[PDB]
RNA sequence: CAGCUAGUUGGUGGGGUAACGGCCUACCAAGGCAAUGACGUGUAGCUAUGCUGAGAAGUAGAAUAGCCACAAUGGGACUG
RNA sequence: AUUGGGCGUAAAGCAAGCGCAGGCGGAUUGAAAAGUCUGGUGUUAAAGGCAGCUGCUUAACAGUUGUAUGCAUUGGAAAC
RNA sequence: CAAGGAUAGCACCGGUGAUUGGAGUUAAGUCGUAACAAGGUACCCCUACGAGAACGUGGGGGUGGAUCA
RNA sequence: AAUUCUUCA
């Protein structure tokens, strides 16, 4: 791809289905009533492209590709290990 | 000395057999050039008491010094559940105020200045408002002295 | 040396400095001792170094991780206290940041406001200088 | 309105004449007065900030027999620009044309200059004009079409007509020019600035 | 007030109703619904007219209309200036406005351009409550 | 087209045909007033000259600014 | 308004579209969204903006113009 | 009521307690850059809001010139 | 595929609805006088019973109570 | 045990 580096950091819940991971991510900012910083979490489904493993626990990438079904528009390119 | 009164009120006290009308009235007075005072007082006929009013703002005079004609913070007037917002104003604009702070403000000599009532709009507390508000202010001078610097930078 | 009286932090330094320098003014008092951490000696630092008060000494023990401070309070005979008032802005309970463009001036300017920026604690206007921006701690006037 | 139609009603109970004193002089009974069933003492009942606020206000706007709407209109436009605003109203006030041939002595009374001025018998650098509402700015030459050089009202008023100090003209040759702005103290001064321009909160 | 329930509570506005119910809805047929247009004035059919006596501070014999207007709601309204006109189902044009003789009264009655004309001999204010004004 | 009734003021600008009149455009070539055909008409002359170098077609009184302030002689030299 | 969800989420072969794609289809699956508010209901074309306000904003989405949807109502397809 | 309020007697402290989740939170040190600071690049149609200028007998208006604000991307430092 | 058509049964939201429950507001309307003082039986709160009502009484609690103390 | 005192300022 050339789109933009997507950063979407976060804990990968569960590949309870096969070659596909739900990745919550949470994002920071300042709410638009009275300045407080707050902080939402948002799910997406990605694909694993089989080269690379994401695990559960980890802390991983995600980048935007094609679609390859309904609710999956990215793929994953690097995992961050266990701990 | 320009003498200049406020709203006045309405009194009577209570015995036995009608009501002892004696109404109140309220005045400031001041040279508008930074000699200013206020007063209150009450009597039976209209005269007795303005000049009575008048004696006891004039003896009890304070004075206050003229920063550009204006002032150069905010202050907030905080007496009697009363406040009042004061905040500086450019070089000249034309004077902004209530009615009986206009007055207040005009007799002390700044030529404008910021201001808006909260709270209660009773004109005794609302002068005693604006008197602390003014009185509890501190001058450019007085840091220079206090801190360890000549002139303020 | 042996200041011989338990002493503990209130529930963060910034606050607790506030707290304690308005409440040593209101009574008429000397010094206090409260627990120092960098930011404490950055910020007493960074505000005595501009008149508003005088000599802080940081303590320390033998061991490397117990320290407190205490500040004397800027003074003139008659005792009339150089500080005019006190009002944190950031909170532990709501962070508050301001660019560089919009940082409030101290009633005209006249007075000093301390700005936690990326690099250090420092006043309002020389730090206008760099254009630096960060979150604003207090309103001393 | 462009015209109320009587003059006298207004400085009898404003107290202060239109011009000099020449109108309200005397005519058998000089009064000062409110007029009515009210001649009577009335000095210490409405005293106050607002009273006296509109009544500089009403002095103003029948001493320039501008409309109300009018004055709205150049207020908001001296308000636009910097400048102290008593000052630059004061200005803009004097920069009509029918106050400005009024000063010129090619009239006796402004409202007979407003009257000729929507008449069509006077030229605004070389060109006509019939409407009384444009700013007269410096570096600008008045001639009066001199066809009306037989017209007995202008050859009386170029008689022994007041000179203003601010304008310049020739009454020979019916020519003029408007060179300096007006200063505080070279005008009428019954009109208190700050009452009423502090009347004015709306806009 | 603590921010952080106000995150949790958002404030909420009070926004009192309007001083005319009554005076907003207008009704179609087309299997009718309720539909509002802040209108300033309705017409409408007088059923019932009378007269009664104002509160405790004033006395006095007033009159109240009680009309239905092009909607299903029925409402009292007041008939201003001297004299009156209406007999009982003539078509009418009201007017918001208040009174505070008439408890559950809020409407006027415009008077003058209708089956309703305006009373003459009314002079000054005559514009307001309508009355033609006699040549001279 | 934008203005006052009785005194038009046609911008002229380069667009596609397909939408209304006077509608969204994408970049601004100039204005004419009409109150003289000497000195009216005035444009960048380079975003002019890119728009017709990359694909466009005058309008039919733009033709006449073109030859007034005179560069179609460049124009069509450039292309041949 | 505490459950919604059954082509719903996922995989492989195939078809279809201007293209990705449950868009469809054969089989295998058992998932997916939800107290950080889905679902249900009520009202509403959205936006630049207009008014007010010092401002954060309250409010009307006039006219105008950008975008979306509709053409008696509900459907279907050809032409290009 | 974010700039901008209170809960002793004027409306308001749940009868009290145990507490999951959420929010807040002592000190040293490195890293990280999620917020936070910030250079550059791109964009935020036009008109209109605003500031100058030109013309319609002049304001109304029309035109012209400039004008903030948010957002993405990229490079830098780490007080909280 | 299927707009529609027919059938039957669930879900949601209104309009009206004999008769009735109370509610608010009204020039001087009828019964008693509960409360404001020790309101002449202290009041008030919760609860239960009872009376045409004002409310009375029983149990628990407070002074937001009076003087002698 | 121990009661009521018509609206209007």
């Amino acid at each position: 791809k050339r789109n933009q580096r997507k950063v979407l950091i976060g804990i990968v819940k569960s590949t309870k289905n096969a070659k596909t991971a739900t990745v919550q991510v949470e994002s920071r900012f300042k709410h638009p009533l009275y300045h407080k910083s707050v902080v939402r979490h948002k799910k997406y489904q990605a694909h694993n492209e089989g080269e690379v493993l994401a695990k559960d626990g980890d802390k991983v990438q995600i980048v935007e590709t094609r679609p390859l079904s309904a609710t999956k528009r990215f793929r994953i390119a690097k995992i961050i290990e266990r701990a | 000395f320009e003498e200049r009164i406020v709203k006045l009120k309405r009194i009577s006290k209570t015995t036995k057999g009608g009501r002892n009308m004696r109404f109140s009235v309220l005045v400031v007075v001041g040279n508008r050039k930074g000699k200013i005072g206020y007063g209150i007082a009450k009597a039976l006929e209209v005269p007795n008491a303005i000049k009575k009013a008048i004696k006891a703002a004039h003896n009890s005079l304070h004075t206050i010094e003229i920063h550009k004609g204006s002032i150069y913070h905010e202050v907030i007037g905080r007496s009697g559940a009363s406040r009042v917002l004061l905040k500086p104003a450019p070089q000249g604009t034309g004077i902004i105020a209530g009615g009986a702070i206009r007055a207040i403000i005009e007799l002390a000599g700044y030529s404008d200045i910021y201001t808006k009532n909260l709270g209660r709009n009773t004109p005794i507390n609302m002068i005693h408002a604006t008197m602390d508000g003014i009185l509890k202010q501190l001058s450019p001078r007085r840091v220079a002295i206090l801190r360890n610097k000549n002139l303020n930078e | 040396i042996t200041t011989t009286k338990p002493i503990k932090a209130h529930f963060d330094p910034v606050a607790d400095l506030l707290t304690k320098i308005n409440n040593a003014r209101k009574a008429k008092l000397m010094t206090v001792t409260t627990i120092a951490s960098k930011l404490k000696i950055a910020i007493l630092e960074i505000l005595v170094k501009e008149g508003y008060l005088a000599n802080f000494q940081v303590l320390e023990n033998k061991s490397k991780t117990k320290r407190i401070v205490t500040f004397n309070l800027k003074y003139t005979q008659r005792r009339i206290p150089s500080i005019n008032g006190v009002k944190q802005i950031s909170k532990p309970g709501l962070r508050i940041y301001r660019p560089f463009e919009k940082l409030p001036l101290v009633l005209n300017g006249l007075g000093i406001a301390i700005i936690s920026t990326s690099d250090g604690v420092m006043t309002d206007k020389v730090a206008r200088l760099k254009k630096i921006g960060g979150e604003i701690l207090a309103y001393v006037w | 309105m462009k015209y109320t139609g009587s003059i006298f009603k207004r400085s009898r109970r404003l107290g202060f004449s239109l011009l000099e004193n020449n109108k309200e002089f005397s005519k058998g009974k000089k009064r000062k007065t409110i007029p009515g069933q009210h001649g009577n003492r009335f000095r210490s009942s409405t005293m106050s900030g607002y009273a006296q606020q509109l009544q500089e206000k009403q002095r103003m706007q029948y001493m320039y027999g501008i409309t109300d709407k009018q004055f709205r209109r150049l207020f908001r436009l001296v308000l636009k620009q910097r400048g102290n605003l008593a000052v630059n109203l004061f200005r803009v006030l004097e920069s009509r044309l029918d106050n400005i041939v009024y000063r010129m002595g090619f009239a006796p009374t402004r409202r007979s200059a407003r009257q000729l001025v929507n008449h069509g018998h006077v030229l605004l650098n070389d060109r006509t004009v019939d409407t009384p509402s444009i700013i007269l700015n410096p570096g600008d030459k008045v001639r009066l079409k001199a066809k009306t050089i037989k017209i007995p009202i202008v050859k009386a008023a170029s008689e022994s007509g007041v000179v203003s100090p601010f304008v310049e003209t020739n009454n020979k040759t019916f020519e003029g020019t408007y060179v300096r702005f007006p200063e505080r103290s070279e005008l009428p001064a019954g009109i208190n600035e700050s009452y009423v321009v502090e009347w004015y909160k709306r806009l | 007030a603590t921010i952080a329930q106000l995150i949790r509570k958002p404030r909420k506005k009070k926004k009192v109703k309007s001083k005319s119910p009554a005076l907003h809805y207008n009704l179609n047929l087309l299997n009718k619904k309720v539909t509002n247009v802040y209108s300033p004035l309705k017409r409408g059919v007088c059923t019932r007219v009378g007269t009664m006596t104002p509160k405790k501070p004033n006395s006095a014999l007033r009159k109240y209309a009680k009309v239905r207007l092009t909607n299903g709601f029925e409402v009292l309204t007041y008939i201003p200036g001297e004299g009156h006109n209406l007999q009982e189902h003539s078509v009418t044009l009201l007017r918001g406005g208040r009174v505070k003789d008439l408890p559950g009264v809020r409407y006027h009655i415009v008077r003058g351009t209708l089956d309703t004309v305006g009373v003459e001999k009314r002079r000054q204010q005559r514009s307001a409550y309508g009355a033609k004004k006699p040549k001279a | 087209r934008m203005g006052r009734v009785h005194y038009p003021t046609y911008r002229i600008v380069a667009v596609d045909s397909r939408v209304k009149r006077d509608g969204k455009y994408i970049a601004l070539i100039g204005h004419l007033n009409p109150a003289l055909k000497e000195n009216k008409c005035k444009i960048d002359e380079a975003v002019a000259l890119e728009w017709l170098n990359k694909g466009a077609k005058p309008t039919d009184t733009v033709r006449s600014l073109f030859s007034q302030t005179g560069l179609w002689k460049k124009f069509v030299e450039s292309k041949k």
